[PDB]
């Protein structure tokens, strides 16, 4: 650009894994959103472990 | 009056699998003991993992390492998923070095544990695969923990510039069983079968583990039903 000699910049990455609060979707229209992240164990658990 | 059960046998397929039977029981008293174990194994055992990783030539999570045909982002997470064993206690956290410079597919347990203080289990896993000529030196941390710990609570470890926390799943345990059925004798009832069944990643035998939850939660019982300090 004529009026100014120099332009500079960064580039700044964030990794982002999820939390409560994101929303999540299927093929089908099922939006959510995700409400609790529950522990392995008191999850429902079928015959095979 | 108490029907005292006394049978207690161990049939162990394998270094890692194994079965258990309890013999024979009261009614509605078993699932009470299995589901019991059950929590407390899949919840609360003790493990190891690495956390750090300082490699040459990379600073940062999205580079690239030339000739080597990943990622560092995959280096770091199928690093991940390397399971480990002791074979010395009092081994509380280690370094090592490791120097791979020849035509090569690095693998698991190419990993020399150079160090005598500790193992790999798995060792037939495909960490990389090098071209002809590709020169790599990493550099590990494995330390010992319980449960789940994220990434940005490892940064505590002094980055330096260089080092890469990665994230670091503890737990020993893999697949749990107990299941219960009737057994009778004509006319007299009130026998109880239990089995159970314990799968493990081999850095311990399923007795070891089973033994320690019954130990722990035994001790919570303990206060909780002696000692009785009122308000």
């Amino acid at each position: 650009p004529a009026g100014i000699v120099q332009m500079a910049k960064v580039y700044i990455a964030k990794k982002r894994k999820i939390q409560v609060g994101d929303k999540m979707a299927g093929r089908h229209g099922n939006k959510g959103i995700v409400s609790k992240i529950v522990r392995q164990e008191d999850m429902p658990f079928l015959a095979d472990g | 009056a108490f029907q005292k059960p006394e049978n207690v046998l161990m049939m162990e397929t394998s270094d890692s699998i194994a079965k258990f039977e309890f013999k024979p029981l009261e009614p509605g008293y078993g699932i009470t003991i299995g589901n019991a174990l059950r929590r407390i194994l899949l919840s609360s055992l003790e493990g190891f993992a690495i956390t750090a990783i300082k490699i040459e030539g990379v600073e940062h999570e999205f580079a690239t390492i030339p000739g080597v045909l990943e990622d560092v982002t995959n280096i770091i997470l199928n690093l991940k998923q390397v399971r480990f064993k002791q074979i010395v206690p009092n081994a509380d956290v280690e370094k090592a070095t490791i120097v791979i410079s020849n035509s090569e597919v690095f693998r698991a347990g190419d990993l020399n544990a150079q160090l005598s203080n500790f193992e790999v289990l798995n060792s037939n896993l495909v960490i990389c695969h090098l071209d002809k000529s590709a020169t790599l030196t990493m550099e590990f941390s494995i330390n010992k923990g319980r449960g789940y710990v994220s990434a940005e609570e490892n940064r505590a470890e002094h980055n330096e510039l260089s080092t890469i926390a990665i994230d670091s799943i503890y737990t020993p345990i893999r697949n749990v069983k107990y299941a219960v059925e009737n057994f009778r004798v004509e006319q007299k009832t009130d026998y109880e079968k239990l089995l159970m069944e314990v799968t493990t990643d081999g850095s311990i035998r399923p007795v070891d583990a089973l033994r320690e939850a019954a130990q722990i939660l035994i001790s919570h019982f303990s206060l909780f039903a002696e000692n009785k300090i009122a308000i």
